[PDB]
RNA sequence: AGGACCGAACCGACUAAUGUUGAAAAAUUAGCGGAUGACUUGUGGCUGGGGGUGAAAGGCCAAUCAAACCGGGAGAUAGCU
RNA sequence: ACACAGGUGGUCAGGUAGAGAAUACCAAGGCGCUUGAGAGAACUCGGGUGAAGGAACUAGGCAAAAUGGUGCCGUAACUUC
RNA sequence: AAUUCCUUGUCGGGUAAGUUCCGACCUGCACGAAUGGCGUAAUGAUGGCCAGGCUGUCUCCACCCGAGACUCAGUGAAAU
RNA sequence: CGAUGUCGGCUCAUCACAUCCUGGGGCUGAAGUAGGUCCCAAGGGUAUGGCUGUUCGCCAUUUAAAGUGGUACGCGAGCUGGGUUUAGAACGUCGUGAGACAGUUCGGUCCCUAUCUGCCGUGGGCGCUGGAGAACUGAGGGGGGCUGCUCCUAGUACGAGAGGACCGGAGUGGACGCAUCACUGGUGUUCGGGUUGUCAUGCCAAUGGCACUGCCCGGUAGCUAAAUGCGGAAGAGAUAAGUGCUGAAAGCAUCUAAGCACGAAACUUGCCCCGAGAUGAGUUCUCCCUGACCCUUUAAGGGUCCUGAAGGAACGUUGAAGACGACGACGUUGAUAGGCCGGGUGUGUAAGCGCAGCGAUGCGUUGAGCUAACCGGUACUAAUGAACCGUGAGGCUUAACCU
């Protein structure tokens, strides 16, 4: 597996900040339109962290002004360009799923303050 | 299709397999050796040599966790105390299996499984 | 050209600047070397041997230890064939590492399928599950009807039944080659190859683009 | 995964509060819908002074998944809610004047700028 | 699920020609009794390799 | 108070699956109907073959019923096999 | 017919939780059911869980799934009230 | 209509689409007044039909846990 | 008639061509697009639903098209049992009545462990003739062959106008098949955590058992599809219908009679797979064995002693291999498996103690402890030395080069 491991520390981008699931983090992505190259944000919760290696992968939610919007994000994909944590939660869960059914102010969540 | 997964099943529940090996550890850490099948004895060192290698060191929580599974206090005072101490520099597999005949009543191809304390 | 032999060895992805993911297939291809050319003039054919691989000094047996010496290369782990496109002949003991592939576009795999045992019909050729409700007894999961009555008198030389499948040899075709690392002899192939991560791969060329 | 018997949301004022796709359009034998392929719906539920009514066979394009939508890096873009934007059959314009409930950027196909220009979000 | 004819004495006898059972055609001789056992096995005295393993 | 309601014992047996050379010559598993009554049940009696009994199916009368079982007419008869 | 998952009236019948003899975990006491050991295929039976959709299944929502408790608020057409 | 053969009669409602269903029109093959006629609150392991809920019934199955199947040891059938 | 279970549905199909689509053409009252019709063609494909027991049909919405039939109107030792022909009941009608009705309606046990043939997989034995270990050739079989839309050509040709090409090329999808877990998810009763009841470890504190894994929330490996890649083809050869050239019989004419060239998803290959039991049992490379005595109907003979190689098998540690055999790696000259160490990953701040509060509990120690199959190393435990099988130069005739 040192093939592996070669190959994937190599693409790996190392500057991603140490966050976890409950910090309402702040993500700016590369979107195109295939001409224009902009940046816009994407504002939510951090609901599941997934990491493994290059392929670890993080979703987090906006309740939208429709509904609520969920994506996951190629931590270590050029598309995503800074992921500034915004808050930081505190909750006692690894992965945050249960608040695929809470909303509005039951899906209200603390803060650390350490 | 099996692939990848390891733990037998002994055409027993996984509530009979758990008690199963929680006393047929405890028979090897109150006789040091003991006589069953084979596909037993390649589990049982699956059990014990994990159980040995948290008896290494002596901790009150490492005691907890010795009782926790294998709820015996005897045969944590038996780690700790004996079988602690006389493994300390043997570096890995702590038991020895030793295949013999068959049961008779089954044709069962046994084996002895001893911890690797003959020598007094 | 001819093609060569590599071991795969897991997958991955790869980044591409534009922000689209790669599924790429990373395949160890080591310094092949070649114990046997042949020509029509002794075989009818023409093709090379190769092999790969470095065996133990117990495990080479006489006749093949025999063979690598004429050669006069180490003793690998496998042999294989490989035809001959008519105007390539190499020598015997001629080392090739990875770069025929640093000009090929589109390579094709062939290796052992992963083994999956003896496979249902619904598993091994799609058949659709009947009802499992209303009435059903004893057969969910059965193929049913296995041909007609009387006039055929007999099932048909080959009717999708249940066997073994898996564990046989395929080849899937037409991948792109991501990127050849010479230097680590390594070969990046797009999507997914057949076998375990371990069990040895026939790259080669692709013949039908 | 939008297939037949789904019953949906609609995303614009058109009248329709609730929609059922009644089969998918494009392919033979298709099974499901994705992200902007459009479908057959019927009115379930309706407001009482729309546009249309219970009952009504027009068409629509999805627009939110509870599937979801892959973007070309693994990065999938899961919505909350099946939705759709209702059509006009032979011209296939869409029939509403403001769309709510943001879209997805694969929409941009040169016959569906009217409905990226009037979403509010992506 | 019924027989239609009934197989002969031929037919039996020629499906049992694979159930014939197989020797061991080797038994390991032991260094230091001397016993015969087999391969990987303890002796019936006990031993095994060279050591009273069964301390019987 | 109730031929009242929900629900165990008890009685009954609507559905499905298993079983159907079965564990059983009608049962088991998971759900069901009644469950103070026209109820259920132990014990001992009474009604008998053209007769008994029957909230009536031509059901039941010792695993057998549009006329039980046993013995005897009787080795009935058979233009049929 | 058997050392047969069936049938057989009456009595005693504890602790904790609970309305209860329901049900769950235990006491006293009695048993592990007279074939076992391995492997971990299809397939069969007893079950668990399931992305999106939600009867599109089918003779039929069969079977599963689901609702499920104690107080309180509140409860239509119709009605022999 | 437990009755209507012709017939899926015709109109209306429910439905994207309704040989079944609900409300009516009378051309009732062949309803009809204690072999009772027409309605009827409640009840039903009753028949038919619809909607909500809900789910692997299904789109299309995938996986897992046990009991057999598979292998070895003992005993050892059956229809045919 | 000492028994062939009569409809339809589910499933799995296979063949025919009188062809629904795609493909190749003639004619057209064929401008173009779109159609009509006939000939050639069976390679592949050839709806989801409402009502009905229905096949069918009608209807709604799609599709390139939603073909026509045979195969006991295919398929109940494969599954349903709604319809129809069992025992119950009622209505209409017929009959004095018992009852009756291709009139109707409600309810109604569908059995079998596969000897043989066949078919799907998989081994043993022997042959292949000196034996053994590998890599291939390839006879001969099988799988695969579908296709829409948009754009460029060009909004050109054609056409008053409206509309609107063949050919050629590129791209993007639907259905189906193969392969694979890096991603997106599912499962994950072997990992972690929360929690109800109760019992127990003497008790508190912590834990274990049982209650469907007790009930739930997440999750590694593996498996897997809804996920992710790939595939049909291009080209070549010979043809069908058809188009022709030259061209006599018949001074002409004519695709045909001699001769020649074009001409389809059908045929033969090209693509992938099985494949020398192809008894016509093939080819190449390499390795191994070159010891002595008796009887003799003196023969490709039988026997003994001395030697038994290459290799295989056996046993063992097991595997992304597997029903069982088989196949692959390894057997200390060792990494095959278990354990162990580090790491990753998963679950989320253990236990104990300290502190704040009457207390539940919180905070600090600490994103700790525990971590299953995963990744890289390390012989601590187990793969023991031997033994078993398999032999000792390989027949005759003939020919070609050497002797
Ligand atoms: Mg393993
Ligand atoms: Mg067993
Ligand atoms: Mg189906
Ligand atoms: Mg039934
Ligand atoms: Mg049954
Ligand atoms: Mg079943
Ligand atoms: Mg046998
Ligand atoms: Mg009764
Ligand atoms: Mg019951
Ligand atoms: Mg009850
Ligand atoms: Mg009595
Ligand atoms: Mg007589
Ligand atoms: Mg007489
Ligand atoms: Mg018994
Ligand atoms: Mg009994
Ligand atoms: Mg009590
Ligand atoms: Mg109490
Ligand atoms: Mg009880
Ligand atoms: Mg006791
Ligand atoms: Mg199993
Ligand atoms: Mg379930
Ligand atoms: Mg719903
Ligand atoms: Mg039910
Ligand atoms: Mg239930
Ligand atoms: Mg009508
Ligand atoms: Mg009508
Ligand atoms: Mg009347
Ligand atoms: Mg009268
Ligand atoms: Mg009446
Ligand atoms: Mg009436
Ligand atoms: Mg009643
Ligand atoms: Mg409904
Ligand atoms: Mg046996
Ligand atoms: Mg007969
Ligand atoms: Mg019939
Ligand atoms: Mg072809
Ligand atoms: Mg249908
Ligand atoms: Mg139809
Ligand atoms: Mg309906
Ligand atoms: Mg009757
Ligand atoms: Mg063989
Ligand atoms: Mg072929
Ligand atoms: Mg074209
Ligand atoms: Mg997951
Ligand atoms: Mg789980
Ligand atoms: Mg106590
Ligand atoms: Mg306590
Ligand atoms: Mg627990
Ligand atoms: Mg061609
Ligand atoms: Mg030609
Ligand atoms: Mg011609
Ligand atoms: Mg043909
Ligand atoms: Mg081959
Ligand atoms: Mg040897
Ligand atoms: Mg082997
Ligand atoms: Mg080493
Ligand atoms: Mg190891
Ligand atoms: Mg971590
Ligand atoms: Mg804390
Ligand atoms: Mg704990
Ligand atoms: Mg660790």
């Amino acid at each position: 597996s040192n093939i592996i491991k070669q190959l994937e520390q190599e693409q790996m981008k190392q500057d991603v900040p140490s966050f976890r699931p409950g910090d309402t983090v702040e993500v700016k992505v590369w979107v195109v339109e295939g001409s224009k190259k902009r940046l816009q944000a994407f504002e939510g919760v951090v609901i599941a962290i997934r990491n493994r290696g290059l392929h670890s992968a993080f979703t987090v939610r906006k309740i939208s002004n429709g509904e609520g919007v969920e994506r996951v994000f190629q931590t270590h994909s050029p598309v995503v360009d800074s992921i500034s944590v915004k808050r930081r939660g505190a909750v006692r869960k690894a992965k945050l799923y249960y608040l695929r059914e809470r909303t509005g102010k039951a899906a209200r969540i603390k803060e650390r303050l350490n | 299709m099996r692939h990848r997964k390891s733990g037998r099943q002994l055409n027993r529940n996984s509530s009979h397999r758990q008690a199963m090996f929680r006393n047929m550890a405890g028979s090897l850490v109150r006789h040091e050796i003991i006589k069953t099948t084979l596909p037993k004895a390649k589990e049982l060192r699956r059990v014990v040599e994990p159980l040995i290698t948290l008896a290494k060191t002596d901790s009150v929580a490492n005691r907890r966790l010795a009782f926790a599974r294998t709820r015996d206090n005897e045969i944590v005072a038996k780690l700790f105390n004996e079988l602690g101490p006389r493994f300390a520099s043997r570096a890995g597999g702590y038991t020895r299996i030793l295949k013999c005949g068959f049961r008779a009543g089954d044709n069962a191809p046994m084996a002895y499984i001893e911890l690797v304390d003959r020598s007094e | 050209m001819i093609g060569l032999v590599g071991k795969k060895v897991g997958m991955t992805r790869i980044f591409t600047e534009d922000g689209v993911s790669i599924p790429v297939t990373v395949i160890e291809v080591e310094a092949n070397r070649v114990t046997q050319v042949k020509d029509l003039a002794n075989d009818g054919y023409r093709a090379i041997q190769v092999t790969t691989g470095a065996k133990k000094a117990n495990r080479v047996t006489k006749p093949e230890a025999g063979h690598f010496a004429k050669a006069g290369v180490e003793a690998g782990r496998g042999l294989w064939e490989f035809r001959l496109a008519e105007g390539e002949e190499f020598t015997v003991g001629q080392s090739i590492s990875v770069e025929l592939f640093a000009d090929v576009k589109k390579v094709d795999v062939t290796g052992t399928s992963k083994g999956k045992g003896f496979a249902g019909t619904v598993k091994r050729w799609n058949f659709r599950t009947q009802d499992a409700t209303h009435g059903n007894s004893l057969s969910h999961r059965v193929p049913g009807s296995i041909g007609q009555n009387q006039t055929p008198g007999k099932v048909f030389k080959g009717k999708k039944m249940a066997g073994q499948m898996g564990n046989e040899r395929v080849t899937v075709q037409s991948l792109d080659v991501v990127r050849v690392d010479a230097e680590r002899n390594l070969l990046l192939v797009k999507g997914a190859v057949p076998g375990a991560t371990g069990s040895d791969l026939i790259v080669k060329p692709a013949v039908k683009a | 995964m939008i297939q037949e018997q789904t019953m949906l949301n609609v995303a614009d004022n058109s009248g329709a509060r609730r929609v059922m796709c009644i089969k998918v359009l494009g392919g033979s034998h298709r099974r499901y819908a994705g992200v902007g392929d459009i479908i057959k719906i019927t009115i379930k539920e309706a407001i009482p002074r729309g546009k249309v009514k219970k009952g009504d066979v027009l068409k629509a394009v999805v627009v939110r998944t509870k599937k979801g939508v892959r973007r070309p890096d693994g990065s999938v873009i899961r919505f909350d809610g099946n939705a759709c934007v209702l059509l006009n059959n032979n011209s296939e314009q869409p029939i509403g004047t403001r769309i709510f409930g943001p879209v997805t950027r694969e929409l941009r196909s040169e016959k569906f700028m009217k409905i990226i220009s009037l979403a509010p979000e992506v | 699920a019924v027989q239609q004819n009934k197989p002969t004495r031929s037919k039996r006898g020629m499906r049992r020609s694979h159930d014939a059972l197989t020797a061991v055609t080797s038994l390991s001789v032991d260094k230091t009794s001397g016993e015969k056992h087999l391969r990987h096995h303890i002796t019936a005295d006990g031993y095994y390799r060279g050591r009273k393993v069964i301390a019987k």
